[PDB]
């Protein structure tokens, strides 16, 4: 059990390297095939009958989303027979390409892949491992990029934040509130991808950091929003101040560094005489903030710590790489004149 | 833009290098100076002047890495302008010479309130 | 020729209404393994007349994962019947 | 600013670094010492112009406005100590540090050298204000008012970024206001309406029109310990001045559509002061005075051609000192009677004689008694918009009529007697209660001697 | 004491089933505080073969 | 008394002196590598 | 497709008030078939029949907006002063929206259907009037 | 009667407008794995008929 | 008891210490019958570290050094105050049972923590299962309400998932309710006149409620007499030692069983009983109110800073 838990966990990131290290559509088929093979055990570990009825709702959604990709390869096998990863030489192939791959990253259509899995997996511990599967197909859309129809990639992305926004105001379960606003932060980056496909990766590296540091804060006890009340005056009041800082940073407010992407990403979206496109989305992520305010109105205002239970003992979990996350996820807005010249 | 898959290529020798006592390198690690104080504050230390050996090596980390990171940032702008000026130098038909005309040529609006 | 239209009409054995529905989920996993041989054949007709001499190892490797893939998916479909006894896709508890 | 920001950040590791209850005396001591240094290099000359150092300062040359921003941290700590001293020292160290952290960004604001340095500092606030609104108030309707303070200010300010980045890659670069010598004019089109309108509307949401003032009697009504950010939120409202930096240039020739902003804010002026004479909450009485004769500047900026900028600048810091003190008059006299209902505080003027002068010399600045900084401000606005059309003396004259009957209604409610109740209300307005009520009129009538310091370019 | 209104009802109005804010609808469940195992029904009476007069 | 682990206490004090001397030698070389190239 | 707009935006321009509202009820008629309908239909499984009618039933309810939506314009385009203007085409907003106001009763929907539709009405023809382009390239 | 009504009617309508439509998108996503996939197929066909997507 | 992954791949802790010396044993008894007359007497010969029953100060009896802090900070319903059984109160008499259950659970979470660490048997006084026997006569005497009974009844299916049962569980020699003289003659001034409705009902509740664990595979050794007194002393010493390995387990249910191969019964109970803050982690209270188990937000929410002087006693610089 302990050693074989690494070898399963090691090959997840070995599956996604072959996706990136490839000049050949057959190897990118194998690449995130075996990821869909080596995630299914991590779903299981404590064997609860929601988890078995959740990974099977996870499974076949990423079997078909696999299967249409191999259909898209064999079409432009017939046309000119080159198999390098490049433009796909056929509009009937690229159309079938992009909205096949839109299930693994799930966009606004291909909807309930995101809440129905992440809710109620008893492994809420992590499930930070759902950042690799947002990272493998983005490494495929960097090459396919100069062959798309420019309407479909925006219509999946204009719907992305308009429906990833509305979906979670009606929630309490903070795994769903993390599952929502994970379609929204896939809406900002693929709205930009036809226009200068770098300054997309800037949004992604920020998104890995701010989301990974959100789950590590959650690993004391936290399950529900009512449980997010009862740890200010019990566990540590410094935790309440920290959990305020990242949310207000992840909303995009200019004293913090989640405003670092947008500020730069509109420098590219206009400069291309497209103005009505960002003004819709920039005003759309505003009610993506009413998750976070009304979440911060729970923990930071002493809202009813009742049912007197004392934690007179210390805490010994492993908060690994936590001391350096809200020091590059908040304070970096002055210190990045060019992060987009390292990553470029 | 050639010589692919390097962290920073060979041709970055003639760049200054970005020597120290620049305020970014003071600031890089100042946040690490703030970060080590947080590292005590999470765990009910209850010191806020705790073990210095944990409070050191954060300063050493960011400053070394941030220096070794900035050598390609100044490279990438240096390779940016280097390719623009060449395409400015060729094709003069895309870059005309504008005429110098003083304020004896323009009759502007004229809109007073 | 017409040997490609049939079979590209036969690729519509996905058809998504019958790719997860209705109940007896074994009927849906059936066409997931039967969606192969519409890819194993549609590749094999193209590599073989146009003498590529090397890409014909790819239809051999096309089975090897999709067998191991579906075998994994069939393991979990016992686990839905190990807890119940009936698969019945109108089982739903974890809402979305 | 060479280093005004650099000492005032050094105030911050002084508070937590200190001992026990010494934390009040240590902060207020050094914070007064900047007021020499703030005056020191500034107020120089003076004829086109003082570009100051670099890309960080144009020295706030023709609009000083910044000395008043530096009084307040040694004005609010002596005010906030009334009902704050029951919490922990670990949170008492917090509430001083975020207050300094609000003064830090205001110092690089008002000077700012640019227009895109302005915005990111124009929006760098509203995070430390919101912490003072939600925590540290009284009973509820804090939390919706914490959300009405957002979503007006933030919904409007995002179409600035669409237009300011649009200018930065259209005509050169906006980075300097002194690279604004080359300015192409902005004619009548169907896209140049929106360029004017989106660049303007985010300033209207802070200094309100008659519409969209719906957040202003929310944050000021339900308000911290003793006006503690309410003194800050009155500066912050007049710290949306940047329309003076923008609209003087940068679409200079659009008066064509000024008229739905004139008539809305000139008829609203005569009504939104009239709608307050039936108020029953005392802190909401002042909160509508701040609507009315702040909105007189909005018809003073859009009407150009100075003899208005003579007055529109003097009105920004007219009630910068007046409306601050009126909140301080109401942050006091609530520590003794625990209601803000204006009915209940009767039987007064016998019990507290020394503060009768503090009521009147407050309310004698709205009547405004011409040798002050007030009727040197209005009578330039009056003589300006007379020359727009003659008919505007009527509405602006009835503005002068109703606010005379309005200010005295707050005075005359204390001139009654027999008090009927109140075994409490003993405290005879202690040495602190008159000290922080002073330093308001002591500079307010002083500057009336030589008010050439308070003038635009002009 | 005095400071504000941190009342009880702000916990139950945020009380976690579905956060009904725009109507009461077909709510999900009161979801399990422990890990999620309500439906425990796994049993069968095993086969009753007679190897008799076979 | 004092009771640390006494094992790693000094590894942090020994890594920096390894890192800084590797940094400064890389810096004092590269300060001359400009003029050696330019 | 886009060629429907290439027969909408090309030929009439205010005049010929029958072919204007014959083509401008095709687009808005087609969106009644749309995903909204799809969703509700699937969601309720309807029945063997009657159910189907009811489902579509509301799609038929939806049809009607694009029938008047040229007609309110092309009448009022020529009768006043004979251009097409942003104040011309503004008129088709409110009463064009009031079809959704007429059914599913008003006093809380209908004027709000009137008001916001008048905002998004005039901006469309304003778009080509300034040459606005939503999905562009350098 | 006006300042708390017809300025407060139009903009806090928007609070009650979006939350009217933030309920039609969790309570109609109520499970139904049979009805995820019947709705993927409508999306896959409507991309064929609609617009630019094959062009 | 495991210490992370890295130590666990070198030497495991499932069975190289438990060489059949698991022998996790408890007692049930009644009042003044099985306290320490029989329980504490048997530590040797068999090497069984005795644990005490209960009390308000069990959390004070850990984390230190160590002296018990008073009943202000650990505000409970006060042993020898609830003997007034206040059927009409603010109150609350149920708020004892919350702290009664959480002081109960940490003994059993240190029980399994001690075994795989060392290998010793442990006698308990009353396990986590005894807490429902009180509730039978807590119910029928009028000093409890419903909608408080269901609460820990909902905790019982939440907090009890991984707990392997005890082994030769002894119902002690219990009289025919001679406890009415035992509660009087043995002192106990505050344990007082309250009649047979609390005496007889819990005695009827030892038989019909505790029977399924008594009918679970771990064989019991039951007595019902005056006392042991060299008649059930050695008989529950020798013939229970023969029932420790031989006449010991049927379905075997507790062995650190067949996943003792560095698998889910070997570490994943001995890593989830270490650091006992994750053990009362689902001991979080009601939805909001429950009308008894409450604490106000700032009074007594201001009774925490008095119990938070420096928040950690001693740690100094340079370490
Ligand atoms: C026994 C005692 C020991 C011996 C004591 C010494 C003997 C007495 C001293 C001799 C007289 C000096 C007194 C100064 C006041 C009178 C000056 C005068 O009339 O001639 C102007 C005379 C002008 O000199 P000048 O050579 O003719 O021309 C130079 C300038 O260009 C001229 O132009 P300008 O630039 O000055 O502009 C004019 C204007 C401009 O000045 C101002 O407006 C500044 C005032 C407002 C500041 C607002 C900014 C704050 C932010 O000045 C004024 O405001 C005049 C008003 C009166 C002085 C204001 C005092 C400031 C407070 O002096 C001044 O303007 C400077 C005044 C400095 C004030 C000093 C403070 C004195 C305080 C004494 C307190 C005594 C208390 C006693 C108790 C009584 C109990 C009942
Ligand atoms: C970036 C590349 C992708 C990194 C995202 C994280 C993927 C790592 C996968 C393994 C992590 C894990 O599962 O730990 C959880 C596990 C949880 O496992 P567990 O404790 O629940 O189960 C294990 C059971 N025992 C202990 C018995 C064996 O541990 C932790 O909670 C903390 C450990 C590390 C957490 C992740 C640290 C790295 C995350 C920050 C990355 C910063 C990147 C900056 C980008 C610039
Ligand atoms: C055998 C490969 C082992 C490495 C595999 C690493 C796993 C993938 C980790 C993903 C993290 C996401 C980082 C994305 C940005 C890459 C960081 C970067 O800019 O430096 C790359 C640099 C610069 O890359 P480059 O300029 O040489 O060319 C690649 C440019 N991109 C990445 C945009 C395609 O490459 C290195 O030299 C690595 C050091
Ligand atoms: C090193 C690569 C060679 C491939 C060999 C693969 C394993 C072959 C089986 C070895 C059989 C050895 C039997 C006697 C072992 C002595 C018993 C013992 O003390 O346990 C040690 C055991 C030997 O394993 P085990 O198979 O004997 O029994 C362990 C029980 N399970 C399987 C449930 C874990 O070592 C371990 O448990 C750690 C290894 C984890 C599981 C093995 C997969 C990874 C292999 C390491 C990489
Ligand atoms: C001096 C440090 C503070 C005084 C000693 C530490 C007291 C303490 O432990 O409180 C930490 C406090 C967190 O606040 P809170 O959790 O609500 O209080 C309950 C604490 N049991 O506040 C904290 O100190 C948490 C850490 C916040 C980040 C560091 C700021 C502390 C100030 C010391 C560092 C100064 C240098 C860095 C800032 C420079 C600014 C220019
Ligand atoms: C801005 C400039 C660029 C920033 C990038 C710099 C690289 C990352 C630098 C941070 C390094 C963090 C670190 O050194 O460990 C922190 C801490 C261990 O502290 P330690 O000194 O070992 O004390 C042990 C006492 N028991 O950690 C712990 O508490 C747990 C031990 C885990 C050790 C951390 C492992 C990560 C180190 C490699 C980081 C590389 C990936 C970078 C990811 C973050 C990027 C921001
Ligand atoms: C209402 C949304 C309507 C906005 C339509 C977009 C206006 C526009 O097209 O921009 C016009 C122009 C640049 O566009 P373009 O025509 O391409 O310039 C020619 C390039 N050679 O010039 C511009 O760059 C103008 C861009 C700034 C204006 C965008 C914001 C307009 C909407 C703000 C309205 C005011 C606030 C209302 C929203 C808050 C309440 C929700």
């Amino acid at each position: 059990n302990p050693i074989i838990f690494i070898i399963i966990l090691l090959t997840i990131m070995l599956g996604t390297i072959i996706v990136m290290i490839s000049s050949h559509w057959l190897l990118v088929w194998i690449g995130f095939e075996m990821n869909m093979l080596a995630i299914i055990p991590i779903m299981m570990k404590n064997h609860n009958p929601r988890a078995t009825e959740a990974s099977t709702k996870y499974f076949l959604t990423q079997s078909t989303a696999s299967m249409l990709l191999m259909m898209a390869v064999i079409i432009n096998l017939m046309f000119s027979g080159q198999w390098t990863v490049m433009k796909l030489f056929n509009p009937m192939a690229s159309m079938l390409m992009t909205m096949a791959l839109a299930m693994k990253l799930g966009m606004a259509p291909f909807h309930f892949w995101v809440p129905e899995v992440t809710q109620g997996i008893p492994l809420s511990s992590g499930l930070i491992l759902l950042t690799w599967q947002k990272l493998a197909p983005m490494s495929v859309l960097y090459q396919i990029f100069p062959s798309i129809n420019l309407n479909l990639i925006l219509t999946l992305s204009v719907l992305s934040i308009l429906i990833g926004g509305w979906g979670g105001l009606n929630q309490t379960q903070l795994r769903k509130i993390m599952a929502y606003s994970s379609i929204a932060h896939m809406g900002w980056m693929t709205a930009v991808l036809p226009y200068n496909p770098t300054m997309t990766l800037l949004n992604l590296i920020i998104y890995i950091i701010m989301t990974s540091t959100m789950f590590t804060m959650f690993m004391a006890n936290s399950t529900t929003t009512t449980l997010s009340l009862s740890h200010t005056w019990n566990k540590t009041p410094i935790m309440t101040v920290l959990i305020l800082a990242t949310l207000l940073s992840m909303g995009g407010l200019p004293p913090l560094s989640g405003f670092m992407p947008k500020w730069m990403i509109i420098q590219e979206m206009t400069k291309n005489n497209s103005i009505i496109l960002p003004t819709f989305m920039a005003i759309t992520a505003l009610l993506n903030l009413y998750f976070y305010m009304r979440l911060t109105y729970s923990t930071t205002l002493t809202m009813f710590p009742s049912t007197n239970n004392m934690k007179m003992k210390w805490q010994f979990p492993l908060m690994k790489k936590m001391t350096f996350l809200p020091t590059m996820v908040v304070l970096s807005t002055m210190m990045l004149p060019l992060t987009p010249m390292l990553s470029v | 833009g050639r010589a692919t898959f390097q962290f920073l290529p060979d041709e970055a020798r003639s760049l200054p290098p970005p020597k120290l006592t620049d305020p970014r390198l003071a600031f890089v690690g100042f946040l690490g100076y703030c970060s080590g104080l947080i590292d005590n504050a999470i765990r009910r230390r209850p010191v806020l002047l705790a073990g210095l050996h944990r409070q050191l090596l954060y300063i050493t980390s960011f400053v070394f890495v941030g220096y070794y990171l900035l050598k390609r940032q100044d490279y990438m702008y240096a390779v940016r302008d280097h390719d623009m000026f060449s395409y400015i130098k060729s094709h003069p038909e895309d870059f005309p010479e504008k005429d110098k005309k003083t304020y004896g040529e323009v009759f502007e609006e004229f809109h007073p309130v | 020729s017409m040997v490609y239209m049939n079979i590209m009409m036969a690729f519509t054995v996905s058809l998504v209404g019958l790719l997860m529905y209705r109940s007896h989920l074994m009927s849906s996993l059936l066409c997931l393994e039967g969606m192969m041989l519409s890819l194993f054949v549609m590749a094999a007709l193209t590599i073989l007349n146009s003498h590529f001499t090397l890409a014909s190892m790819m239809p051999i490797i096309l089975l090897v994962f999709a067998a191991c893939e579906a075998a994994l998916g069939l393991s979990l479909l016992v686990m839905v019947s190990n807890t119940y006894g009936t698969d019945y896709v109108q089982n739903l508890n974890l809402l979305q | 600013m060479l280093k005004y920001i650099i000492p005032t950040i050094m105030l911050m590791p002084l508070t937590w670094l200190s001992k026990n209850n010494m934390i009040w005396v240590n902060s207020t001591a050094h914070s007064l010492l900047i007021s020499f240094t703030s005056l020191l290099l500034m107020n120089q000359f003076g004829d086109n112009s003082l570009n100051f150092s670099l890309l960080f300062f144009s020295d706030s040359l023709s609009t000083p406005l910044l000395i008043l921003t530096m009084w307040l941290l040694p004005l609010m700590l002596m005010a906030s100590q009334h009902h704050l001293s029951k919490e922990n020292l670990t949170r008492k160290k917090l509430f001083i540090t975020m207050l300094i952290s609000l003064q830090l960004f205001l110092i690089m604001t008002f000077t700012a050298m640019e227009l895109i340095l302005f915005y990111i500092l124009f929006e760098a606030t509203l995070v430390p204000t919101l912490i003072i609104i939600t925590r540290w108030g009284n009973q509820t309707e804090r939390l919706n008012a914490g959300l009405y303070f957002l979503f007006y200010t933030l919904a409007g300010s995002l179409p600035l970024l669409v237009a300011l980045i649009y200018i930065q890659n259209t005509v050169g670069s906006l980075n300097f206001l002194m690279l604004q010598y080359w300015v192409q004019p902005v004619h009548n089109s169907w896209s140049n309406v929106f360029m004017w309108l989106a660049c303007m509307m985010a300033f209207m949401v802070k200094m309100p029109l008659y519409g969209l003032h719906l957040w202003l009697p929310k944050a000021h009504v339900e308000a911290p310990i003793a006006g503690s950010m309410v003194l800050a939120a009155v500066l912050l409202k007049l710290g949306g001045y940047g329309m003076l930096r923008i609209t003087l240039i940068l679409n200079p020739m659009t008066d064509f559509m000024a008229y739905p902003f004139i008539m809305l804010s000139l008829w609203g002026m005569i009504m939104t002061s009239s709608i307050c004479l039936r108020q029953t909450d005392l802190k909401s009485l002042i909160a509508y005075s701040s609507v009315s004769h702040m909105a007189l500047v909005i018809v003073a900026i859009l009407i150009q051609t100075p003899w208005s900028y003579m007055g529109a600048t003097a009105l920004m810091i007219a009630h910068g000192l007046t409306s601050s003190m009126l909140f301080c008059l109401a942050n006091s006299n609530y520590e003794r009677i625990h209601s803000r209902t204006m009915i209940l505080a009767r039987g007064l003027q016998t019990l507290l004689p020394l503060m009768a002068t503090w009521w009147l010399l407050a309310s004698l600045t709205n009547l405004a008694l011409p040798p002050t900084i007030n009727l040197i401000g209005e009578l330039f606005v009056v003589m300006s918009t007379f020359s727009w059309s003659n008919i505007t003396i009527i509405l602006m004259g009835v503005n002068m009529v109703i606010t005379a009957l309005y200010s005295l209604y707050m005075l005359i409610m204390t001139q009654r007697g027999k008090y009927t109740y109140h075994i409490n209300n003993i405290s005879p307005s202690f040495t602190r209660e008159n000290a922080l009520m002073s330093l308001h009129i002591l500079p307010l009538l002083l500057l009336t001697l030589n008010p050439k310091i308070i003038l635009g370019p002009l | 004491a005095r400071q504000w209104q941190p009342d009880v009802e702000w916990a139950e109005q945020y009380g976690g089933a579905v956060m009904y804010p725009t109507k009461e609808t077909a709510h999900w469940k009161p979801p399990p505080w422990n890990d999620v195992d309500p439906p425990k029904d796994t049993l069968v009476s095993n086969l009753t073969l007679n190897f008799g007069p076979q | 008394h004092g009771s640390p682990n006494w094992l790693k206490v000094g590894l942090t004090l020994g890594t920096s002196v390894f890192l800084w001397i590797y940094l400064i030698k890389q810096h004092n070389e590269d300060v001359l590598e400009y003029k050696r190239r330019n | 497709a886009k060629t429907v707009l290439r027969q909408y935006w090309d030929i009439p321009e205010g005049t010929e008030c029958h072919r204007k509202t014959y083509a401008t009820t095709s687009i808005g008629g087609a969106a009644g078939l749309v995903v909204s309908a799809y969703s509700v239909a699937l969601k309720t499984p309807t029945s063997f029949l009657e159910g189907v009618a009811r489902t579509g039933r509301y799609t038929f309810t939806a049809a009607a907006i694009g029938a008047i939506f040229g007609l309110t314009s092309c009448i009022s385009a020529q009768v006043r002063e004979k251009p097409d203007d942003p104040l011309n085409y503004l008129i088709g907003g409110c009463a064009g929206g009031l079809i959704l106001g007429a059914r599913t009763r008003s006093y809380g929907i209908g004027a709000a259907a009137c008001a916001y539709m008048g905002l998004t009405a005039a901006l469309v023809k304003m778009g080509q009037l300034e040459g606005w382009q939503v999905f562009a390239e350098p | 009667l006006l300042d708390l009504i017809w300025l407060e009617a139009i903009l806090p309508k928007t609070i009650s407008l979006a939350q009217m439509k933030a309920s039609t998108l969790v309570t109609n996503q109520k499970g139904l794995i049979k009805l995820y996939f019947l709705s993927f197929l409508i999306t896959i066909l409507i991309s064929m008929i609609l617009f630019n997507f094959h062009e | 008891l495991q210490y992370g992954p890295l130590a666990y791949i070198l030497g495991e802790k499932a069975t190289k210490k438990m060489t059949e010396k698991s022998k996790l044993i408890t007692v049930d008894g009644n009042i003044c019958s099985g306290k320490s007359k029989l329980a504490k007497e048997i530590a040797e010969k068999l090497g069984l570290k005795h644990f005490p029953e209960a009390g308000i100060h069990y959390v004070d009896s850990t984390t230190g050094d160590g002296k018990p802090l008073p009943v202000q900070f650990s505000g409970n319903c006060s042993l020898e105050k609830f003997y007034d059984d206040p059927k009409s109160n603010d109150g609350n008499s149920y708020r004892l049972q919350a702290w009664l259950y959480a002081s109960r659970l940490l003994q059993y979470a240190d029980a399994l923590e001690h075994l795989l660490s060392t290998g010793q048997g442990v006698v308990l006084e009353r396990s986590i299962y005894s807490d429902f026997v009180f509730l039978e006569a807590m119910y029928r005497q009028g000093f409890i309400r419903k909608q408080c009974v269901d609460h820990y009844n909902q905790v019982k299916k939440v907090t009890i998932c991984e707990y392997l049962p005890p082994h030769v569980v002894v119902y002690v020699d219990v009289p025919v309710p001679e406890v009415q003289s035992r509660i009087q003659k043995k002192g106990n001034p505050h344990e007082m006149k309250i009649t047979s409705a609390y005496l007889q009902d819990i005695e009827n509740a030892y038989k019909g409620t505790f029977l399924p664990e008594m009918s679970e595979k771990c064989e019991v050794l039951q007595y019902s007499a005056w006392e042991a007194q060299d008649a059930e002393k050695v008989v529950e010493d020798i013939e229970y030692l023969k029932y420790d390995k031989g006449p010991w387990l049927d379905q075997n249910d507790r062995n650190l069983h067949k996943l003792r191969m560095l698998v889910q019964d070997k570490l994943e109970v001995l890593n989830y009983t270490s650091i006992p803050v994750f053990l009362p982690e689902v001991t979080v209270g009601a939805h909001q109110s429950d009308q008894v188990f409450q604490e106000f937000t700032e009074l007594p929410g201001r009774k925490y800073r008095a119990g938070y002087n420096e928040d950690v006693g001693d740690k100094w610089i340079w370490l």
